[PDB]
């Protein structure tokens, strides 16, 4: 099979200034018709591909003139003139001259802005919930960056690890910022043998956790 | 005005079948080869098999992982083509996309919305959905609410907020998958002028099960 490669998993790069996003063949793509069978596509988070650049350099139908494309043989350069908060998704290159087609891995946009600490919520468990036997917790930690956060829950002031479910959005496509929902699942009984809870976020923007909590108590 | 949709897929039993199905529009579908796609996590995007235009024979190529399990067709008349996948394994798990390579040297240049393939022995389940509502006086200037989707099977739910007229401070994050089945949660923030005194509602659907759950989120 050919084999595509996009070195870089991802790339960092401020709105306004020029990027590009490099991808080899482990054949030559040039066609005995003359053509060099390979494209580029977009998919943004949630949403199906789309072809940016087909045959090296030809920019597809509705594609914004900040695309360019350049490369011969087995490799290839896919150049944005000046980057924007809406590009951010994964760019996957394509060899389309030998059967299986085969794509690169991707290399993800993604868009450096200021840092931003996270807007931290934390919900006891709905009423509703409770009647039902379940207790669990909920923390948004929201519109954040850089990415990288951490989330520790305390019961009384322990640390509890098991039962708990993190999940992240992708970057977003206008503010360039990050949120995680995490959180911590118990039954009713469990939630009741204690009072204090916590979710506490620990993010570049602060040496001091942030701490949401409340009281089963109240 | 072209467009591909995909239609047909969804949960399916592990040595099962299921037919997935691409209606072609706006476009010359006749002169164009079409090919399914798929994505997981795992390999990114994987070709899967593609089958030519008339002129072409109507010539089938597939990936040797799904050869002889699986069978692309296509009917000119109706401006479809179809993925007729059997003795399914966990690992066709994934969304597939039909695309289509309209005239010679254009690339996937059109692509469908996608539909997911669970290949799985769980059953189909109902979600229930919680309001989640902050537990202090709201100041300040912004509070966040959210709609907690718990215990449905498999993806995907939809959640809007006030049937889609607030979208811009909403999160809807990936769902988890443990013992209780899928938990997924949704956040939307807006003014502290806007909540309580507007109705702020979560609109749950899970097309799966065709349950559809509205919720209220009421200060508590
Ligand atoms: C290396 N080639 C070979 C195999 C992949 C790629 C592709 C291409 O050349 O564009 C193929 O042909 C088409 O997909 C096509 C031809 C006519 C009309 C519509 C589509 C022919």
């Amino acid at each position: 099979d050919i084999v595509m490669t996009q070195a870089a998993p991802s790339v960092p790069v401020t709105p306004g200034e020029s990027v590009s996003i490099s991808c080899r063949s482990s054949k030559s793509l040039l066609h005995s018709n003359g053509y060099t069978y390979l494209h580029w596509f977009l998919q943004r988070p949630g949403q199906s591909p789309q072809l940016l650049i087909y045959r090296v350099s030809n920019l597809a139908s509705g594609v914004p003139d900040r695309f360019s494309g350049s490369g011969s043989g087995t490799a290839f350069t896919l150049r944005f003139s000046r980057v924007e908060a809406e590009d951010v998704g994964v760019y996957y290159c394509m060899q389309h001259l030998e059967y299986p087609f085969t794509f690169g891995s991707g290399t993800k946009l993604e868009i450096k802005r200021a840092d931003a600490a996270p807007t931290v919520s934390i919900f006891p468990p709905s009423s509703e919930q409770l009647t039902s036997g379940g207790a669990s917790v909920v923390c948004f930690l929201n519109n954040f960056y850089p990415q990288d956060i951490t989330v520790s829950w305390k019961i009384d002031g322990a640390e509890r690890s098991s039962g708990v479910l993190n999940s992240w959005t992708d970057q977003d496509s206008s503010d360039s910022t990050y949120s995680m929902s995490s959180t911590l699942t118990l039954t009713k009984d469990e939630y009741e043998r204690h009072s204090s809870y916590t979710c506490e976020a620990t993010h570049k923007t602060s040496t001091s956790p942030i701490t949401k909590s409340f009281n089963r108590g109240e | 005005e072209v467009t591909l949709q995909e239609s047909g897929g969804g949960l399916v039993q592990p040595g099962g079948s299921m037919k997935l199905s691409c209606a072609a529009s706006g476009f010359t579908f006749s002169d164009a080869w079409v090919d399914w796609v798929r994505q997981s996590p795992g390999k990114g995007l994987e070709w899967v098999a593609e089958i030519r235009n008339k002129a072409n024979n109507h010539a089938t190529k597939y990936t040797e992982s799904v050869k002889g399990r699986f069978t692309i067709s296509r009917d000119d008349s109706k401006s479809s083509v179809y993925l007729q996948m059997n003795s399914l394994r966990a690992e066709d798990t994934g969304i597939y996309y039909c695309t289509s390579v309209p005239q010679l040297g254009r690339g996937f240049a059109y692509w469908g919305q996608g539909t997911l393939v669970t290949v799985s022995a769980a059953s189909t389940t109902p979600p229930s959905v919680y309001p989640l509502a902050p537990g202090s006086g709201g100041a300040g200037s912004m509070v966040t609410l959210g709609c907690l989707v718990k215990g449905y099977f498999p993806e995907p739910v939809t959640v809007t907020w006030n049937s889609g007229a607030l979208s811009s401070g909403v999160h809807t994050f990936p769902a988890v998958l443990q013992s209780d089945l899928y938990t997924l949660s949704s956040s939307v923030t807006v003014p502290s002028s806007t909540w309580p005194s507007q109705t702020v509602t979560c609109n749950v659907a899970h097309p799966a099960s065709s349950t559809q759950v509205d919720k209220k989120i009421v200060p508590k």
